């Protein structure tokens, strides 16, 4: 079939050439890799695909145009911006309430591309209604195989309903939300648990109002269960929520702590793949930023010698996060702490890290230095820590960084050696 | 010092939409 037949046949008279024709629409949008969806949009073939979505005497024309349609909103933000407004949301909230479970689950899976798409999209989506059907549908005893694949079809709707920012989701329909996400999290099929972690990764992504509303719930301690699972489609968004859950508060950060994350991080801070390594670093370096109880508690999970090793051999961008991690330490930790972190062996890669051409870096670096001097000036050996950082080649940086072009970082080092390395003795 | 807010990327975050295909 051609775009013409199918224009033809959509405009006749007779029902079966609409179902026929709508069929041919649904395969080119299924069947054919690029599909000629601007054809299709430009034939005008959308409001007669939203038309035949409420034609309750003819299922299947339903479910094609509900196919043709997840189809054509699954492309560029235009596409789906000509499925809505060519009214296609709130006849497919309408046919969420079908009784056949294939053409419900056909709107759900057009809705959640709707809402994909972007923020404006979303809250309409929300505004007409979507949430309940969508929770009634997923109040139904799924006990099925079929059942557990229309979970899933509904579970990244409802996490694409949690997603984009600017703005964020109304907070009303996040608290409509959120319960059915705790549930969620019980289940046991892989993918339901990594899409609900991802919706509550969003949800966690912004100011400390809306990590309060997801950790008020109390999925931190399910969280960092899952934070512990063998598969990385289910760890990776449950580290994204927890670290997005440690920028928050100090009683937030403490409600992560005592569901036991940092017994997961050792794992996470050598895990294979950078990016993981990357986020739980970037994650200790919040905690690290809190309070000293929690500064002591990353110190009773053996996770400091980690992170030395972190900073010594791992990639930049996890080297860069692991000075983020020390540098926090160093500034809200005790003498005894930092003494710790020195004792691992701290000094000569935070140090080797000041050829780094990241001017902030360097200036991070340096603070961390000055932080452990004044812990060593409060303990009396300023002097062998200067020696220290004399015989691991440290003084050599902070002396070349004494010719550096950014006057910050001149200013810095300038500080520091004269302050420490310029010391004259006279004796007798 | 200060919390570090989490930086625009997408690392791994999911699909926004998924076509169906037969």
């Amino acid at each position: 079939w051609t775009v013409d037949d199918i224009v033809k046949g959509i405009n006749s008279n007779n029902l079966e050439n609409q179902l026929q024709a709508t069929q041919a629409a649904r395969k080119l949008l299924s069947r054919e890799k690029q599909p000629p969806i601007d054809h299709i949009i430009r034939a005008g073939l959308i409001p007669k695909f939203v038309s035949f979505l409420g034609r309750t005497d003819c299922s299947p024309i339903q479910f094609e145009s509900a196919w043709a349609l997840t189809n054509i909103a699954s492309g560029s933000s235009e596409q789906t911006k000509a499925v809505v407004d060519g009214g296609a949301i709130p006849a497919l909230i309408s046919l969420l309430a079908s009784p056949h479970a294939h053409i419900s689950e056909q709107a759900v899976w057009a809705l959640g591309n709707i809402a994909g798409d972007g923020s404006v999209f979303r809250d309409l989506v929300i505004k007409y209604g979507a949430i309940d059907p969508l929770l009634a549908l997923l109040a139904v005893p799924d006990m099925s195989s079929l059942a557990g694949g229309y979970l899933r079809n509904l579970t990244w709707t409802l996490s694409n309903l949690c997603r984009n920012k600017n703005p964020a989701p109304p907070l009303d329909a996040v608290e409509q939300i959120l319960p059915t996400l705790v549930r969620l999290l019980h289940h046991n099929d892989l993918e339901v648990l990594a899409d609900t972690c991802w919706a509550i990764s969003y949800l966690t992504d912004g100011p400390n109002e809306r990590i309060e509303m997801v950790v008020k719930t109390g999925v931190v301690p399910h969280l960092v269960k899952l934070l512990g699972s063998n598969e990385l489609s289910i760890m990776t968004p449950a580290l994204r929520a927890i670290g997005n859950i440690v920028t928050g508060t100090d009683e937030q950060t403490q409600i992560v702590i005592d569901a036991g994350a940092l017994a997961v991080f050792p794992s996470l801070l050598v895990h294979p793949k950078t990016n993981i390594q990357k986020e739980a670093t970037w994650t200790m370096s919040n905690i690290t930023a809190g309070r000293q109880d929690q500064i002591q508690q990353v110190v009773n999970h053996g996770l400091v010698p980690i992170l030395v090793s972190v900073l010594s051999k791992a990639d930049f961008k996890t080297q860069k996060e692991a000075v983020w991690a020390v540098t926090n330490y160093t500034s809200g930790g005790t003498v005894e702490q930092i003494v710790y972190l020195v004792h691992c062996g701290i000094i000569e890669p935070l140090m080797n890290l000041l050829t780094a051409k990241d001017t902030k870096i360097i200036l991070v670096i340096l603070d961390a230095i000055s932080n452990i001097f004044q812990a060593a000036e409060k303990l009396g050996e300023t002097e062998k820590l200067s020696i220290m950082i004399e015989e691991c080649g440290g003084l050599d940086k902070i002396e070349a960084l004494q010719n550096h072009e950014n006057e910050s970082v001149y200013k810095a080092s300038l500080n520091l050696i004269e302050k420490y390395f310029s010391v004259e003795e006279e004796e007798d | 010092r200060r919390k570090r807010k989490r930086e625009w990327d997408d690392d791994d975050d999911p699909p926004k939409k998924r076509r169906r295909l037969d």
